[PDB]
């Protein structure tokens, strides 16, 4: 069944496409147009993906798969994942059967995963000055406003603090960030917090020693429940209480003579900092369950109130409060920022860093090659053909960066035989090819993996797919 | 024409499952119409949930539906033989031979292979494990299910295979055919999170359980056990006997004539030490869950009250050994009274290894029980289908009238097995089948295709590929049955509810 | 060039299908449609050939090749190689390279033909019975009004004189056969001559001890340089005079105080038969260059006058009257003659003989079957397929009869397993399988032997050349 | 885009000889518009005689031309690989390359190719027939030319192979390359009808007449020779002497000191006795075609009158012999004054058999001259193509920019010949490939494909597979030139006669 492979490998292609010009340290951004007429304007290629208007099965599953496993490294995922289909599609037509060129393509990915081990620099969290490139790396090309170099230190900040060693692995909880976004000045206004924080005259403000009551949960009958409701809460000896559910202005007197948030994003982060648990029914209410906050209070930001839950028990706390004018910039600051969490994040997990600027790539491609020989016939070729395909992408960073790909690409191959050049890539604004790791373009060896690794996996089930079948 | 097309209808769908044969069977992906998918190259899933279009191809459905109720292994070899059978038809349709010559040709020739099954059987030795001789067979017949799906080491997968014939050890046997009837009712798969797949272990029963206290029995020859339910106006009140009270408790549980007790609310230290002095074997709290299926095959039951209790709440047990198992130490229990199913403590490092080797022992569990029926094994990888194919136009050769091409046609399509089987080893669809032809006319009738390696082997039983019998029968009856009723059709007719 | 030669293999179908019909001893026959609107009603299968609107390259090959070396066997050779035509297609669709299918039909041809050989009943002279028989079968379905027992008489007389041994075998001269024909009463009335015949009060009649001048070539001054031309003829002493250009009639007074004929495949076996030989220019003649004929006379047909040269020199001279009504009937008497003076001939100088009835052919396929495993894998198929190519000519024939073809092949096939039945074949008039020999279902082993060859011949080439190109 | 179009056009040129190359090529049906055809699988005739469409491919055809003009062997060759460079520049041409960029790129590669070539060519030993190493090369060179195209037993094919091995001793030799220059003129081949091939002989002339007397002598050690025209108002009337006469003109002819005669009008028994006395070898009459060939060899002149003769008309040989030759005795003539050709009588039992003997020792002459003008031959079945690849693409990494890519497409033109050649033999057009790198790259460069046999050899030395230098140099510079001359043409334009 060609003609169901050929519109699936189309569908990949079509991805590939769609995320392709995103690419790289100089990649320009899209613009996505809902059916109301809204749009949002972004570099982001997960978000792209996200918001994107998916049309094929085998599209919705490559998305799926090209996020799992951390936000970066799905574009390089997809743009590969395109690539290996259109040699994968270039193998095909030399008739050649899938399984063959699935089992070349693992083969492939075993060598690639080899190279990357072996090339690896192994890194610690006290090399900060690796974190910050590894932070400054994604960070570049996002079109923020300036302070990469703050943004990147409130990063390496940020980190440090959500990571404590029980063995040989510190357990960086990267689930213990909030992150909250304002408008007013520009991303130089963007600040830490140790504890969380959340966007009448009410209860009192600056509690020390806080209990918090995290609760995710005829007229004169329903008041009478209300209130007896209010006293329940009351009477277990919570300091500030949170909601989520809509709370009756009646019960804020109440309360206050003893705020409703929005989002349960936070009010989780909030049970996990504060130490304390979420209640559905306030009915099971008890003492233990309210969380314990050292210094809790409120502050306001420049254009509205803001509540601050400083003191939080847990060491690993941290929230970033985000600043600047127009959406765009805000929200592609707060993705960006996610991009470097999640990046500087596993650099430190994992313990090991690689050169960007397709370092990487030329490096994998050169050792396939010399690999692909030693291998059968029909499996050399979808061996090479991989090699390419990785190729393909240093071609693509080229390309978005107004340079005539084939020529860096044959200038890197050439810089790549002698084994002192393993860090040499591609200087985008320079244009010439420069040992990236000087340069500050390093990446965390796992990225990469993982990218490889997914971008295997999803090709290798288009091809394995023979034909796509109505169920019930 | 309307034959023709139905026939065009069952042989479309047939080409679909072309693929997804044998071991490289290529993906199939089923899109569940309220917004979910589910990928597969299984028969049966594939011809389950799918909603198939003509009728036609509806009874082929059917066919195979049939076919897989009687016996899970194959039911896709069932679809593609069928579609075989009809393509191969429609050539003798052109020849102008009615369809129920064809259909008669198609019947003599499936009896005869029927017949011939079992002529070219490989009888296997199941006279017990003693000899180890049940275990070459086993360890082949593993290999053979067991290679396809594995990406594991070799090493973890002999001990799941040594469990596997541990498991077969106990398991029942009917004795008309002189087989064995695996019951998979009699195997239990505990799924434990945590430690390597070689830590894995089997035995019948076990709480995974630490010894409570040190000082107590780690060990009891000749066991005795109890189910505890509690641990150790008209006003009722405790009289003021504290330790005394517990003393007393453990002297009517050593007085039944208990050596085991099980806990269902945990025991406390000096009801331990008490039991340590005793010398019984105490066991921490357990689930609801695990205690209710132990007291009935244990043939005790759950007290509520000690002071109420009496020997025939008392169950028994043949062993009962605190083992260790991956640095973890478990109480293990043997032989006990209704022994039923035999359990595996599963050690899985991560979910995945853990699903995958229950779906390993699962798989084999299956196939073995399929062999186990009938005692009797078929050089897979195609081989039989071509020694067929040879007897088969040799029986064809003395029958007369049109009735010779028909069974002659009904060999042309068991030999579309070997073709394809090959073809998805991306193997040439056609020199491969001449190889074979020749290589078995010539040679042995094990003469087949290794689809894993991808090439052609003088003998599949030497690369452990076997068949059962039992399923291959069946495979061949359901697909006769189908392209039958397929080419027994006239046309279409408008009806009224 | 799958598509060039697809359109051969039409071709050869096409013309297959032509000339399928006309098969057998009960042989339908065809129109032919000239553009005037005259037409020719025949069954003989080259004369369709010849007459026939040939389209194709290919197919005026086709029947170039059908007709080489015997005017029958074409009819076996076209449709034998249409259907080794046709299954070569079933093979080429099983992506088989023609270099493969080519050698595998070689093969079965070598096969073939160590069959016919093998089989083949030795015949001599002698055996009339069997001349009667072969002459016989071409004559059946010819549609020739009767005396079918006393054409063959005829043919059995023609070819004994047209015979001498110089060696090994007789130098059956065919050549040396004239042909005429005329209208009135039927073909009982067809009658030999040992001369040849030719259909003002002029010379002299019965000339005994005749010498014959064989010869293809101001109004004052013309007629003397024609006397002259006379006289010169004159004075070479030639009792008879023929010619072939117009004489005129001043000429002809002359020479009568001393026929112009019309064609020259008389004065040709004239000139076979007399012992002279033909003049260009008169200017040459002289006395050795007239024929000698013991007793030339003329006579009259019921309707016209003819020329008799009776008393030829040469002992292989003899010619033949043939009579009937319409001119179908001549002419299918004409062509039937031809054919059975031909296969005789070919009994006479070759020396063996074999039944038809397609016994030769299951018993061939018979062979192939056998042999096919015995070669490689690929070729094996092409060999079966020649089998069953040869097979189809049973059943075309039993087709042609009003019979079911597949049952009848079958029966034969089975009966063939004996080798006591090595002649049986298919009785079309009774419907049922049957010895053949006793029958007198005799045909030539050279014929037969010809046609597989030539169809081999024809197919390899069909499926050797893989694309047309127009040259200068 | 025009561009394309061009390449489009000598591309699609190129794809029909594809299947014309090496022994199995398929043939080609030419229709001569005069209402005739003739087909073949020869690249020559088909590119001379058909007629060409697109400019680009006329230009093909035109390269194609001169690639014959230069060597007859290898025509087809060069096509086919011209335009396997342009469907290689066509997918560089998609990758943005100028294609200046790729004709500097293919000239560098064909430099390099056409370097390596000879460092890739093993030299052979023409010092002397005395020593059999020419004749083994020379019989290797014989069976690789003869073998595709004879069908004859190889007992008969020996012999002529013997002819033509006799034959080349005679022939002369150029010195700078150590090689021999053949010179076809230097060989005749009379067709004589009758006989068996085996019976076929080579000698230095010889007039195939029998000897007129048997008491005449039928061998002369020291042989002299006369051609003689005539058999033997102011009025001139004859002496009355006519016995007399004849035995003057016989004691005339032996007094110019000859001791052979070879009358134009033949010979009386009188003068056979008078001949036969004196011990002259007399000979029957001749054809005057046959004589005047005879005369300027033989420095002797036709004498019109033996009374005016003289022995200025004294020819001379070196040996004269009757000798039998297949049950017919003929004159044989050895070694006279200018040699010339040698003349071979070929004994043709039939047409068929003696134009095919002819056309064999034409061809193997033919090939046998290519590879004695340049003594050093190649590993053919596509042998040396895959090793000049490997040497290319390892050169194509020593240079940089995108002619690394030029080189590299340069190399893998070259393997479509190995490719297609195989292809022709029915083989995978791919799996053969990649054998073919894998036994290639990692064993000798002698491994190829035999298409006679339909196999990849690891040695096609061993299998008599050879191809001469000279014609392989050629083939890659044409090919060479037709691609560069069509990558360089950058479209069309519109002209005025
Ligand atoms: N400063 C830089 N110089 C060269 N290459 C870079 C640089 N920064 C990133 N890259 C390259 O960009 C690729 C990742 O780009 P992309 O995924 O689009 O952005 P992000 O890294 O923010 O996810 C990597 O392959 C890396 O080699
Ligand atoms: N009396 C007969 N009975 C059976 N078959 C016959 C008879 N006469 C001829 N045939 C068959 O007919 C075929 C030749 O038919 P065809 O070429 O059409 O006529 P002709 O023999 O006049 O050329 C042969 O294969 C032969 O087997």
């Amino acid at each position: 069944g060609k003609e169901a492979l050929r519109a699936n490998i189309a569908a990949v292609k079509a991805i590939e496409e769609a995320l392709k010009s995103t690419y790289g340290p100089r990649g320009m951004d899209k613009m996505l147009v809902d059916s109301l007429g809204d749009i949002t304007i972004t570099n982001d290629g997960a978000t792209i993906l996200d918001k994107m208007d998916l049309q094929h099965p085998t599209g919705k599953l490559l998305v799926q798969i090209a996020k799992g496993q951390t936000a970066d490294g799905t574009k390089t995922a997809v743009i590969l994942a395109g690539e290996l289909a259109k040699k994968a599609e270039d193998l095909l037509y030399k008739e050649i059967h899938p399984t063959i060129i699935v089992s070349g393509y693992k083969k492939a990915e075993e060598i690639a995963l080899k190279t990357i081990q072996e090339i690896a620099q192994p890194v610690t969290i006290n090399d900060t000055d690796v974190l910050r490139k590894v932070a400054l790396t994604s960070l570049g090309s996002k079109a923020v406003a300036g302070a990469r170099e703050y943004l990147a230190d409130l990063v390496v900040k940020a980190v440090a603090q959500v990571a404590e060693l029980r063995g040989d692995k510190w357990y960086v909880d990267l689930d213990n960030v909030q992150i909250v976004k304002k408008h007013g000045g520009s991303v130089n206004d963007t600040q830490l917090v140790y504890g969380i924080v959340v966007d009448h005259p009410g209860m009192p403000k600056r509690i020390e020693n806080a209990k918090i009551a995290l609760l995710d949960a005829f007229l004169e009958e329903e008041e009478n429940i209300l209130k007896e409701k209010v006293d329940k809460i009351a009477a277990t000896g919570a300091n500030v209480v949170i909601c989520q559910k809509g709370i009756d202005e009646v019960a804020q007197h109440y309360l206050a003579k003893k705020v409703r948030r929005a989002k349960k994003s936070d009010l989780e982060k909030l049970a996990r900092a504060t130490g304390g648990r979420v209640i559905s029914n306030i009915d099971e209410l008890t003492s233990q369950d309210l969380g314990y906050a050292a210094l809790v209070e409120e502050r306001k930001v420049g254009e509205d109130k803001m509540v601050f839950v400083e003191g939080a028990k847990n060491p690993k706390s941290v929230s970033i409060l985000i600043r600047g004018g127009l959406e765009r910039v805000v929200d592609e600051t707060e993705r960006a920022l996610r991009d470097a969490l999640g990046t500087v994040a596993d650099v430190i997990r994992d313990g090991r860093a690689v050169a960007g600027g397709g370092a990487v790539e030329i490096e994998i491609a050169k050792r396939l090659r010399k690999y692909a020989p030693q291998v059968g016939g029909k499996e050399q070729l979808a061996i090479e053909a991989y090699a390419n395909a990785i190729e393909g992408l240093i071609m693509i960073l080229a390309e978005n960066a107004g340079l005539d790909p084939i020529d860096k690409l044959m200038q890197l191959r050439s810089l790549h035989e002698n084994e002192t050049n393993k860090w040499y890539g591609l200087n985008l604004f320079t244009g010439n090819p420069e040992d990236m790791w000087k340069l500050g373009v390093i990446e965390p060896a796992l990225v990469k993996m993982n990218a490889v690794k997914a971008a295997t996996e999803a090709v290798t089930l288009v091809l394995r797919i023979d034909d796509i079948v109505a169920a019930g | 024409d309307a034959l023709r097309n139905n026939i065009l209808a069952a042989k479309t769908l047939a080409e679909m499952l072309r693929s997804s044969l044998g071991p490289k069977g290529l993906d199939k992906m089923l899109i569940d119409s309220f917004g979910d998918v589910t990928i597969t190259n299984d028969g049966a899933t594939i011809v389950k949930d799918m909603e198939i279009q003509h009728p036609a191809a509806k009874l082929l459905v059917e066919a195979a539906k049939a076919q897989d109720a009687e016996v899970g292994d194959g039911t896709t070899s069932a679809v593609v033989l069928a579609g075989a059978l009809l393509e191969k038809a429609e050539s003798l349709l052109d020849q102008n031979i009615h369809p129920t010559i064809i259909i008669e040709g198609y019947k003599k020739a499936y009896n005869k292979a029927l017949e011939l099954l079992p002529q070219l059987g490989t009888r296997i030795d199941i006279k017990d494990l003693n000899s180890s001789v049940a275990r070459d067979t086993l360890r082949k017949i593993a290999f053979t299910t067991l290679a396809s799906k594995f990406i594991a080491e070799g090493a973890e997968l002999n001990k799941i295979i040594d469990m596997v014939i541990d498991a077969i050890v106990n398991v029942a046997e009917p004795l008309p055919n002189g087989g064995y009837n695996v019951s998979l009712d009699l195997i239990k798969i505990d799924k434990k999170k945590g430690g390597s797949i070689e830590d894995s272990v089997l035995v019948k029963g076990l709480v995974l359980d630490k010894e409570v206290v040190h000082p107590g029995m780690p060990r009891r020859v000749t066991k005795a056990k109890i189910a505890v339910l509690d641990a150790a106006e008209q006003i009722k009140a405790f009289l003021d006997e504290e330790s005394k009270y517990l003393k007393d408790m453990v002297d009517k549980l050593a007085s039944i004539g208990a050596n085991v007790v099980i806990c269902q609310k945990g025991i406390d230290d000096i009801a331990q030490h008490f039991l340590a002095k005793k010398g019984i074997l105490a066991v921490r709290r357990v689930k609801r869950s695990d205690i209710e299926k132990l007291e009935k095959a244990l043939g005790a039951r759950i007290i509520s009250s000690i002071k109420d209790a009496t020997p025939e709440d008392l169950g028994y047990a043949e062993l009962v050994e605190e083992r260790r198992v991956g640095n973890d130490k478990m109480v293990f229990i043997e032989g006990a009274k209704n022994l039923k199913a035999v359990n595996i403590l599963l050690r899985g490092s991560n979910d995945m290894a853990l699903d995958e080797a229950e779906r390993s022992i699962n798989d084999a569990l299956h196939a073995l029980r399929n062999i186990l029926l009938e005692p009797v094994i078929l050089p897979g990888g195609g081989a039989i289908e071509l020694e067929l194919a040879m007897k088969l136009r040799e029986y064809a050769r003395s029958v007369g009238g049109k009735e010779q091409l028909a069974i002659e046609a009904f060999a042309d399509a068991l030999e579309e097995i070997p073709l394809i089987l090959a073809e998805t080893a991306g193997l040439e669809a056609i020199s491969s089948l001449m190889d074979l032809r020749a290589r078995h006319a010539k040679g042995l009738s094990n003469t087949g295709v290794d689809v894993i390696g991808g090439k052609i082997v003088d003998d599949v039983y030497a690369l452990n590929i076997i068949e059962p019998i039992r399923v291959k029968s069946q495979v061949l009856k359901s697909a006769t049955e189908a392209a039958t009723a397929i080419l027994k059709i006239d046309d279409l007719i408008a009806a009224a509810p």
